[PDB]
DNA sequence: ATCGATGTATATATCTGACACGTGCCTGGAGACTAGGGAGTAATCCCCTTGGCGGTTAAAACGCGGGGGACAGCGCGTACGTGCGTTTAAGCGGTGCTAGAGCTGTCTACGACCAATTGAGCGGCCTCGGCACCGGGATTCTGAT
DNA sequence: ATCAGAATCCCGGTGCCGAGGCCGCTCAATTGGTCGTAGACAGCTCTAGCACCGCTTAAACGCACGTACGCGCTGTCCCCCGCGTTTTAACCGCCAAGGGGATTACTCCCTAGTCTCCAGGCACGTGTCAGATATATACATCGAT
């Protein structure tokens, strides 16, 4: 048994917009935190709240990056998002 | 002298009148606070935290559910415009989305 | 070190609208926090109004104005109404 | 480090972001969007920690630079 | 003699674009701002200066949304504006 | 008095806008989306003139009215 | 008693150090204002102000004018990347845009 | 009535960097609210960090703070290069 | 190419009103001295951040087949740009008058401040019930026939 | 339409740990009184906003026509999805250490507050020169052949 391509898909979307938990590993997403406030400030300690808050913080704007992404990619009669529906959706929002 | 009777209650109040009477005096506002400014904030207040607890309430025994969470919190800010509007630019932790799929990408 | 939080009113409030209803410790902490930003919301935009019209008291006008400048639609309707009535019976005693 | 955000991280950030197709090269675009971001909002906390004489970011900071971006986050503390 | 369509498109672009001055018809803005303002408050006077600086925010307000609705039709191969582009850039930006 | 803001000056501020093609229906979704904005600006700014007590809107308070709504205008005392 | 020597004067500034004091003093900011910060604001102040005229000046004389006006200041503040960023939120009344034609509309 | 103004101090800074340049009536004006808006976006920062810091007075830390928070690049590095030269005449009378 | 039309830049001359300088005054800033309290500094304690070990299991990486979606090409028909004659109202200049912004004077209600009291609110401890995890049957839904 | 298989939903049982309640204490709000001042109100001035008339002319408007562009259709090929298998490193738990964050106590110097004075900055006035307008012109660019 094979499910057409989107079937999956879309059960991942009404899965994960059903779900609240974080998606980003946390020792990665750690690392990377540390890893780039390293070159502002050394031998930098880091709350466990100070990295749950980055990370929920992280994710939000990335969702609502990847909506709007989307959008633009609809607006372009496309159901893929692309590198120029990033850009787009980013210059419009004026970042 | 005469039991000390609280604003909250001289006002029919349950939020602290004193307590948002300091916080005004203490935080760089203004030189004086009126007696009627706490009085009117900590009424405003309430009303917005009653409304949004009510929400989330209904939206918990929607769920089947008899603890408010943050899920519940953000469906209630979210399904409702007014609320949606005040808190635009505001992330609330563990709340995740709203379902929403695109009618486009549907089969 | 004591830290106050608006947790116990919050609480009644619960009650009073949800008897049977209560808030777990991630959804009390979000609503301190929103509690926390309305208050320095309206009380940021009394204090510009104040100053603007060169007066050194925000009195509840100010904060009725701040009000209707940020809660959209009913939602400044009831608010004004719920400060108009809670100052009135403060006044009366 | 940028690589720990693997790609099927990413594509469960999308499928929340309502993304049915993604791309190839989206992962790296994305990557760098969330360096970017990153940057900024630590950036600003370690001003916060280092104006208050601090080794060590803390929750309050990490608020605080959020809400000066205008991204405010609600559970941590304000 | 007659211009092929585009190059006094362009010519007006270059010319408005060197231009400062207000493009809106000061007579019609100032009614709009009157009749707008009964439905708040009756009887209402306007400084001069007030609906100059309605009519100035007013202007750079659309040019500015002109220009994300701009961006949106080029991301969709066309190069002429549609309402669906207004409401792609109006959504992404917020409003 | 919306048809007041005739074709033409729609025309010339999509021309600023760097447009240079524009659909028939652009003119009356742009009068649309002027009255909104309008209407926010000034109801703020009436606000603050009745919260003075005056019957007059200043310049100050279609200053404020902007600024407030995040689009700061100079050039009109502020 | 001494000849009054004016704060600026002792700083080496051309913004009032006197004035910039007492808008903090009143400005409801804070409990007490130290002696350096009328005197670090002035100069920040001072400084921003010489790089906007400095670049409006260089506009002008591109444009042969000898007066700085309006689209001069617009123009300074829209081609520096960092002076735009500061100045994101901000609209320059009488400033005009910058020519700016998309690549693709052009013959 | 006096109504006061930064337009004779951004004339002189305009007369030191440009002696043969002068200046219109609106640029000046536009000038005036851009040092009114940059001060106070400096003033309410300083006084974010005090209150956040349990401070009742702001100083030139404060500023300082402010202004890399505020101020993007080269433009907070220079600026920061002005203030601490301008403290350090100050302090020296 | 190419020439003709054509809009746009450029060069010069008149005017004009708006900006740069001077003056008088007055009020806000500077010099001088005082108290007191806020912040700097030093010691302490404890909690909470960092680092390491091990296992184990869930998630990430990789390969592969294929199908469906991006994208390029083409035809058509229609909607929009360009130009021209007409008409409509915007603009400018003068004049009127009156509403209301703005300033001054006076005074009284009202909010800051201060000391004594006490009761509301917070920290800590304990328990029980809501929820979560597990497992198994029911229902839904999808795709190939 | 059908049917099988895969996924999700629901229903019930067990446990566990976090929310709710109770209690001691302590410090922050309340009460009662005093005093200065700020803003509420009356009244007067005089600015500027509104209303109107008339003339002019530049902008808007209506229409004709041609053509460039939006949009629908078709074909192709490539590259992303979905699934099976292997690997790897995330996570959980458990322990150790130490360093730095929060707290308290003492001191001192730095800033508010008051007074007295005086000079800088801000309305008012003026004159003169930079820029706006008009005209002629040169020049580059668009278009049809």
């Amino acid at each position: 048994h094979r499910y057409r391509p989107g079937t999956v898909a879309l059960r991942e979307i009404r899965r994960y917009q059903k779900s609240t938990e974080l998606l980003i590993r946390k020792l990665p997403f750690q690392r990377l935190v540390r890893e780039i406030a390293q070159d502002f400030k050394t031998d930098l300690r880091f709350q466990s709240s100070a990295v749950m808050a980055l990370q929920e913080a992280s994710e939000a704007y990335l969702v609502g990056l990847f909506e709007d992404t989307n959008l633009a990619a609809i607006h372009a009669k496309r159901v893929t998002i692309m590198p120029k529906d990033i850009q787009l959706a980013r210059r419009i929002r004026g970042e | 002298r005469a039991k000390a009777k609280t604003r909250s209650s001289r006002a029919g109040l349950q939020f602290p009148v004193g307590r948002v009477h300091r916080l005004l005096r203490k935080g760089n506002y203004s030189e004086r606070v009126g007696a009627g400014a706490p009085v009117y904030l900590a009424a405003v207040l309430e009303y917005l935290t009653a409304e949004i607890l009510e929400l989330a309430g209904n939206a918990a025994r929607d769920n089947k559910k008899t603890r408010i969470i943050p899920r519940h919190l953000q469906l209630a800010i979210r399904n409702d415009e007014e609320l949606n509007k005040l808190l635009g630019r505001v992330t609330i932790a563990q709340g995740g989305v709203l379902p929403n799929i695109q009618a486009v990408l549907l089969p | 070190s004591r830290k106050e939080s608006y947790s116990i009113y919050v609480y009644k409030v619960l009650k009073q609208v949800h008897p049977d209803t209560g808030i777990s410790s991630k959804a009390m902490g979000i609503m301190n926090s929103f509690v926390n930003d309305i208050f320095e919301r309206i009380a940021g935009e009394a204090s510009r109004l104040a100053h603007y019209n060169k007066r050194s008291t925000i009195t509840s006008r100010e904060i009725q104005t701040a009000v209707r400048l940020l809660l959209p639609g009913e939602l400044a309707k009831h608010a004004v109404s719920e400060g108009t009535k809670a100052v009135t019976k403060y006044t009366s005693a | 480090n940028i690589q720990g955000i693997t790609k099927p991280a990413i594509r469960r950030l999308a499928r929340r972001g309502g993304v049915k197709r993604i791309s190839g090269l989206i992962y790296e675009e994305t990557r760098g969007v969330l360096k970017v971001f990153l940057e900024n909002v630590i950036r600003d906390a370690v001003t916060y920690t280092e104006h208050a004489k601090r080794k060590t970011v803390t929750a309050m900071d990490v608020v605080y630079a959020l809400k000066r971006q205008g991204r405010t986050l609600y559970g941590f503390g304000g």
